[PDB]
């Protein structure tokens, strides 16, 4: 029961018959039962940083006037 | 259209009601607002008490004065409301409780006047000792001042008297009194009465902490932390002066655990 | 391993106070539970936890002494006050990290070279 | 939806304008941050950005091992006068700075624990003396457990306690945690007292240190060197490496300013001074 | 209850949580989570003592942060009996835990140990 | 079948519970069981706090003793639970309140001992004045005796001192303290501790008054009487003695008009 | 079925009670 | 002939796109003929603790009493 992902290509070596070109994967397995044993998929997400921009009750429109 | 302005506000909690012509509308701690604990994320096991209007309802605690060589402002949650009518009860007849909060600092002037004041919450507002020679030694009595709230100070003084300490927080401004730069407290939520605009505050601070449901007397959750941005100045006067009130709400409170009543030493 | 250092102790006269001060080696608080063991021979005085709170006294002395946890510098004090000739004794510090035994002389593990403190009786 | 290794909103071309509407105007006092891209203040062309947050993601930020704490042990000749020492320690990354400061920039968090044991050794003594490769034991003491009393008793059997026994010269002993806090998160700070003073007792009983509390307990390190005393006395050190894996956190704190004193958020004087001189109209 | 047929009562075992006073007054522990038992046909009694805990877990030891309380017996009227009938007697305890008690992280104990 | 037996009984409300073995089952007074106002008949417009089991739990009163020539007891409520927990707490704070009860009067004693208990409910227990002097005229101090409750008599003794009267109440046992015969007395909801039968006794009251909600520190609901209607004799010993205790708990309980704490002067 | 990992007896809502259930009377004789 | 088996997730990764969220198995292949060789599956029961509990001839009603 192996885990293949996929990876951001950087430097894409002259390849696209091999490298580079066709998406890379690579593989993993769990060898371990514990979570914590797991190695750090690094896959992870991103949000807005509204809950720190924008603490606000009301809904903010950036073109009109703040204070109404 | 029907006259829905940002600083025209009305907050109502039990028998309550705040209201203000001058806001800068309000503003929702970390995006949430104020529940009582889901079955889900839920600890004990007993009946919650759940007083509701009893205990949600807006408190002035007592009023301060801002002048000129004002330095500063702390207050702690729950701390300040340990004196309010049912809210304090029900707290001290408890072991484990968590509750939400509407902090509503005023602070009115006029159009004469200047300055700012950064009306600022910070989740765990773990304040720093007076002396090098024993930290973490701050006792009880002077880190929960209560309503009167505690000071900040422009200067750090170290206490030298070995025999008897004073055993209370020495908080420099400058460093929010915890050691980090004060700029950068507007990461917590906060808001900034600066006299021309609007003329209050308004801070909703739900319950955050690592646990569920914690004991109150015991352990504090907000920290409010009122320091002036902009100094006092108007007209042509050596010494102005205008007041600050505060005046907290819980909101979504629930207490766990009836046992009899806590009565702590104070001073 | 912790190695303690009993600092700050000497003459005074009877009614004043005198502070003692007792530094430690590492990885100090690691080892845990400090203590404060006077007599001529042995005898407890002040007890204290690296966590936490923790304190207690001795019976004998509650309420005119107080031991404080400075872990930033691994010291470890005791403010004696309203002294009394019969104080003048042989002080030394101590530690054991087992979170409890603090009523037996012989349950420790670590103990310091020590500092006479005399309380002369001038009054 | 939006993961790590994707691309930053692209920019839109914007020309010129007229208009009733007010980008540039906000008011900090509704303690929201305006949020203003470039093509508002200025005219900007069209750009396929590619740019990705990917490096400053929570877990990538942590993802590094640091030096949590440096044990000292020996292995004295048999006819010593002291005793062999045994390095005890007591669990936290607080006892340096890099790692710490960085936890603080958060209130709360979960982490699976990652450790990493380098050790080192050396003689001491001005004697060509001989050493063999030494086996050492490190083992886990939760709190409330046996923690041992000599190099050399009952304690060590460990019939329960997880030790690793590294084999002096070897890649370095590992272990993983998971979250061992005993609530939902691991406070770096806390505003309390573990006790609450009362009334009918005395100042004695019921005084506590503020800031600390259990959850920052977990037990100690016991390190030790499990071959006996040998005729030439060699000493060796233990660093620990902590890296946090799997990590989340909660509510943002300004970083540590000024130096460092205590476990508490205490400060000691002359170190209050954080920045420099810089002229106001000066580049 | 191991006292005689003849004899009665009723006893109000308690439990408080902790952070304030231990109760050493019946009116203290009788502010709290109690079951008033009456001595009768049906020798034993249970109070069962929920889960009411600041933490997920507590530390097994003596750690304040982690404290968990004070349980109590107290006379709620007191002990009757008749004549010719053995003035005192004896009460057995017996302490377990409810399906929903859960332990975590193994260590090794304390009351054992071989010396030498 | 499964042993489901009258005397055998379990009452529970928050966290206290109530256990008994030799029960003459229970009293649903008039019929009625406890419940919260209903929209219908409700008075007031505020949001009404229901503390539920903070406040609705079993409170065991002070113990007094009984012996040959003891007369009687009297307890009031809301009275006797003015200083029990949050229940006493909340009344404090507000106008006005309603609440029911579960009196659980305890009373055991062996198989070798006799007489009887007459434990009655008297819904609004309106006792005498002690002077002929001035009538009327007793002083609240008295009339709230709190948990140690009024002791009744066995004769009438009327107060002379005209200079500064006692202010008290004067109740003789045969008349209930309010001029009837006590023999009739058994149609007000009651139960009677026959020692060689049951060894508790149990009288669930509801809420009975003329208005739908009323003040609390002012007015009180029911009346607990508790008179010897055999007297206690055991076998030929001149002093026998056995204890009295009752733990009411308060049931459905509500509260309306938050306001500041009231003190009254007790002595 | 049960096995380990498994979640423990959910706490079920209860609330104010008069009958003629006993569950605080037991007779530890009974070996149970 | 390996045996994939699941783990009971902790501190979940900021991850649904490969950790924390989707279920994270672990794969088991043995090496040695014995049994005893093999590893420890730690995947064991539970029961109900009646044999110790309730070591009663007659049935156990919570509510009813005891001794009738
Ligand atoms: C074989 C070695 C086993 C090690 C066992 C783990 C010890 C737990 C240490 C956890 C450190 C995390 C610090 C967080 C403290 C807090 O913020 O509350």
């Amino acid at each position: 029961g192996a885990q293949v992902s996929s990876q951001k290509v950087g430097a894409h070596e002259n390849s696209n018959r091999a490298y580079g070109g066709s998406t890379i994967n690579y593989t993993t397995i769990n060898y371990y039962r514990d979570s914590a044993s797991n190695a750090a998929s690094k896959q992870d997400f991103s949000q807005d940083p509204s809950k720190f921009t924008e603490p606000i009750k009301d809904v903010l429109i950036k073109t009109a006037p703040m204070l109404n | 259209a029907c006259g829905y302005s940002d600083r025209v506000l009305q907050l109502t909690l039990g028998n309550s009601t705040i209201t203000t012509q001058e806001a800068a509308n309000s503003v929702v701690a970390y995006g949430r607002w104020p529940e009582y604990l889901r079955d889900s994320e839920a600890n004990p096991v007993d009946q919650p008490t759940e007083p509701d209007v009893a205990a949600c309802r807006f408190y002035t605690l007592d009023t301060v004065s801002w002048t000129k060589e004002s330095r500063g402002w702390w207050w702690k949650l729950p701390d300040a409301l340990r004196d309010m009518g049912l809210f304090g009860q029900n707290m001290y007849y408890h072991y484990l409780g968590r509750s939400g909060y509407t902090v509503h600092v005023q602070c009115n002037a006029s159009k004469f006047h200047q300055g700012a004041l950064g009306v600022f919450a910070v989740p765990e507002m773990c304040l720093a000792g007076d002396s090098n020679t024993t930290t973490m030694h701050t006792s009880y009595q002077n880190a929960n001042p209560g309503e009167k709230g505690g000071t900040f100070t422009g200067t750090f003084t170290p206490d030298n008297n070995q025999t008897s300490p004073a055993r209370r927080f020495c908080p420099v401004d400058y460093l929010l009194g915890n050691g980090t730069l004060l700029g950068n407290a507007f990461v917590f939520p906060h808001q900034i009465i600066n006299l021309r605009t609007n003329n209050c505050a308004t801070l909703v601070l739900p319950y955050v902490n690592s646990l569920s449901i914690d004991s109150m007397v015991k352990h504090n959750n907000w920290g409010i932390a009122i320091l002036p941005l902009a100094p006092l100045n108007f007209a042509s006067e050596s010494s102005p002066e205008i007041p600050i009130t505060l005046t907290i709400a819980p909101m979504c409170c629930e207490f766990n655990g009836l046992r009899n009543i806590t009565l702590p030493r104070l001073q | 391993q912790v190695q303690l250092q009993e600092s700050g102790g000497g003459s005074v006269q009877a009614g004043g106070s005198l502070t003692l001060s007792c530094a430690a080696s590492g990885i100090t608080y690691c080892m845990g539970w400090y203590r404060q063991v006077r007599g001529k021979e042995r005898e407890g005085v002040a007890f204290i936890k690296t966590n936490d709170g923790t304190t207690d006294y001795a019976d004998s002395v509650k309420g005119r002494f107080t031991i404080s946890q400075n872990h930033a510098t691994k010291t470890v004090y005791l403010q004696m006050n309203s002294l009394k000739p019969e104080d003048t004794a042989a002080y030394y510090c101590a530690a054991t990290w087992r979170w409890s035994c603090p009523l037996d002389p012989e349950g420790y593990q670590y103990w310091g070279q020590g500092t006479q403190v005399t309380v002369s009786s001038h009054h | 939806a939006a993961t790590s290794r994707d691309a930053l909103p692209n920019t839109e071309a914007s020309g010129p304008t007229h208009s009733k509407e007010i980008p540039a105007l906000t008011a900090v006092e509704t303690g929201a941050t305006n949020p203003l891209v470039p093509s508002d203040t200025v005219q900007t062309r069209h750009v396929v950005q590619h740019r990705s947050r990917s490096e400053s993601s929570i877990e990538s930020f942590f993802a590094r091992g640091a030096c949590v704490t440096i044990m000292t042990v020996d292995n004295p000749a048999s006819t010593t006068n002291k005793d062999k020492l045994f390095a005890v320690w007591k669990i936290t990354y607080k006892d340096t700075v890099q790692l710490r400061r960085k936890l603080e920039f958060f209130t709360y968090s979960r982490f699976d624990m990652e450790l990493t044991f380098v050790v080192t050794a050396n003689f001491t003594e001005t004697n060509n003396g001989h050493a063999l490769n030494q086996v050492y034991q490190i083992m886990y003491v939760p709190p409330g457990a046996p923690v041992p009393e000599k190099w050399d008793d009952y304690t060590w059997q460990t019939s329960s306690n997880p030790s690793i026994f590294y084999t002096y010269g070897t890649a370095p002993a590992r272990i993983s945690v998971p979250y061992v806090g005993i609530s939902n998160a691991y406070s770096h700070f806390y505003d309390g007292f573990s006790k609450v003073p009362l009334k009918d007792q005395s100042a004695a009983l019921g005084d506590s240190l503020y800031g600390a509390a259990s959850l920052n307990d977990f037990g100690i390190l016991a390190v030790r060197v499990v071959n006996d005393h040998n005729p030439t006395k060699v000493t060796s050190k233990i660093r620990v490496y902590l890296k946090p894996k799997h990590i989340r956190v909660w509510c943002p704190r300004p970083p540590r300013a000024v130096a460092y004193y205590g476990p508490g958020v205490d400060y000691k004087d002359g170190t209050l001074t954080p920045l420099s001189t810089k002229d106001l109209t000066t580049y | 209850f191991c006292g005689s047929m003849m004899a009665t009562g009723k006893l109000l075992v308690s439990y408080a949580p902790p952070g304030a006073d231990p109760p050493k007054k019946r009116k203290e522990a009788m502010l709290g989570t109690h079951v008033i038992w009456d001595i009768g046909l049906q020798s034993s009694c249970t109070m069962v003592v929920p889960w009411i805990s600041n933490t997920t877990y507590r530390q097994t030891i003596d750690d304040s942060f982690t404290e968990g309380g004070y349980i109590s017996v107290f006379y709620q009227t007191r002990i009757v009996v008749p004549l010719s009938t053995p003035r005192e007697m004896d009460i057995l305890g017996f302490v377990s835990a409810c399906n929903d008690f859960s332990v975590r992280l193994l260590r090794d104990t304390t009351h054992i140990e071989q010396k030498a």
